[PDB]
């Protein structure tokens, strides 16, 4: 997170950190006790697929407080249409092998009903977006969590405002645009997976997943999120489901 | 759908009317506000207009800097999206309204308290009026407007 | 109705000539440049969520309904929402 500030400890509690063999990997949302929604393209390189770990409750990476629990992420679910190595649909739900317990510092984060998302939580100008990733592009990871509050964009503006020249693909539906064009704030690398979260009339809902941009906080461009909307009836269809066996499962979508 | 073009803020002592173009051909328009840092508000929905009374949500704070965007959907289709899931639209010019709104003791459309607040009271012991050295009322620190009409 | 003397605020309002405009003071139920618009008549969910805490639903001819998520419920007013659970997802416990 580069321009934001340090997340008190516990003002967060739905930030999840993914670990691979003990190296941060991503972040990710809690969005109910075995449920992690993180990005896709976090699992483009997975190998030790048993060693991944998801910590909840966690804040600061240097020093172990009581109140972080590790659990081992059971499975990993990615649209069958996104494809690796790009930044399309580029979302991923996790089971947890065994359920978290909700304490002060451990809350799930309220998935909207899709017409809410896209009518009224989508026009809810600023959205806190969190992580433990770099705190300036190619500069150090940062150790406590850090959020950073940003201005949510219309494509037609983001296209608008946007320098082409650089790694930039496509706004496509599935993605929206948040942040500042003046070099100063936005998510980092590190920070892929993690939420973009709404306040609405005193509850927090999850409108995107942390997931790509060009450099981070480059002048001219803005950090860009997963729609979340686009896949909450694709995301409840899997929790309900009857767990298919595999660690990485391709799920149909729509 | 076609996107409106010509958004122009219409306003005399606050009353304050965005407009725009084109006439719908089988289309209607939602108009949406804020302030820089607010959340977007929604106002003329679904209407055939090509106008958007926007009066009540700029006198709450008249020395904000307000913009205004206004969506065009298929009439009967009202849940249209362009390629970005997003309905098309286009955005107006700026508004500040204490230095842009035009001049006509006078109320304006701004109320505290749903009464109405009058010139002096919006303007302070810093509104002045010319009579030679017919009165027209100035607001001398303004960039735009100043003066208003004669009497 | 045209300029001032021909009547054009609706619903009680009150007109001012300008040159050769005027402008409409509105009663506070009512906007529009001819103080056409009742406030009262967009209770939809496109406009400030209906004025539900959470989820709404409109309706075909009747009123729209507000809704609330898992581990909450739609208290009297129907409009707000309650926990029903220890840890209701989206809220903040060491700041409630
Ligand atoms: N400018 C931004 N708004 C931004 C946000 C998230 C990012 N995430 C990354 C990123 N760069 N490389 C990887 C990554 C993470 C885990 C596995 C493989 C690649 C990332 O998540 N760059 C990022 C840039």
């Amino acid at each position: 997170i580069v321009g934001g500030k340090v997340c008190p400890k516990g003002e967060c509690p739905w930030q999840v950190l993914l670990l691979v063999n003990g190296a941060q990997l991503c972040g990710g949302t809690l969005i109910n006790t075995i449920w992690v929604v993180s990005a896709a393209h976090c699992f483009d390189k997975i190998k030790n697929w048993r060693n991944l770990i998801a910590v909840l409750g966690e804040h600061d990476l240097s020093e172990h407080d009581g109140d972080e629990q590790s659990r081992r992420v059971a499975q990993v679910i990615i649209p069958s249409t996104y494809v690796p190595g790009t930044t399309n649909h580029d979302i991923a739900l996790l089971r947890l092998h065994q359920p978290v317990v909700l304490t002060d510092h451990v809350v799930p984060l309220c998935l909207p009903e899709r017409t809410f998302s896209e009518r009224t939580l989508a026009f809810v100008r600023f959205s806190l977006v969190s992580g433990w990733g770099q705190l300036l592009d190619r500069g150090a990871t940062a150790l406590e969590l850090m959020v950073l509050n940003v201005p949510r964009l219309m494509t037609q503006d983001c296209l608008q405002q946007s320098r082409k020249v650089g790694d930039s693909p496509n706004i496509t539906e599935y993605m929206f645009c948040a942040g500042y064009s003046d070099g100063s704030k936005d998510s980092c690398k590190g920070d892929s997976g993690g939420p973009h979260a709404t306040h609405y009339r005193g509850t927090w809902y999850l409108t995107g997943i942390v997931s790509w941009g060009q450099g981070c906080a480059t002048v001219g461009h803005f950090g860009v999120y997963t729609r979340v909307s686009q896949y909450i009836e694709w995301l409840q269809k899997l929790m309900r489901s009857e767990p298919r066996p595999g660690v990485l499962l391709r799920a149909p979508f729509p | 759908t076609v996107a409106a073009y010509n958004l122009t803020w219409k306003s005399t002592n606050f009353k304050t009317i965005l407009e725009w173009e084109p006439k719908p051909v089988n289309q209607v328009y939602t108009v949406q506000i804020s302030t820089k840092s607010g959340d977007w508000k929604s106002k003329c929905f679904y209407t055939t207009d090509t106008e958007c009374d926007l009066t009540d949500e700029i006198v709450k704070d008249v020395k904000q800097t307000y913009l205004a965007r206004v969506f065009s959907y298929p009439a009967g289709n009202v849940e249209s999206t362009g390629s970005a899931g997003e309905p098309l639209y286009e955005n107006s010019p700026e508004f500040t309204p204490y230095l842009e709104t035009n001049l006509g003791d006078e109320r304006t459309l701004v109320r505290r308290n749903n009464t109405f607040l009058s010139l002096r009271d919006v303007f302070g012991k810093d509104l002045i009026y010319t009579l030679y050295y017919s009165v027209q009322a100035v607001i001398p620190s303004r960039t735009v407007n100043r003066k208003s009409t004669d009497s | 109705g045209d300029q001032c003397a021909s009547s054009p605020c609706q619903n009680g309002g009150s007109c001012k000539d300008q040159l050769q405009s005027y402008i409409c003071f509105c009663l506070p139920a009512f906007e529009g440049r001819n103080c056409e618009t009742h406030k009262d008549d967009q209770l939809i969910c496109v406009n400030e969520n209906g004025g539900c805490e959470q989820y709404c639903s409109d309706h075909t001819g009747t009123k729209r309904s507000c809704r609330c998520h898992e581990g909450y419920s739609l208290l009297a007013d129907g409009v707000s929402c309650t926990p029903t659970v220890e840890y209701p997802c989206g809220k903040i416990p060491i700041l409630e």
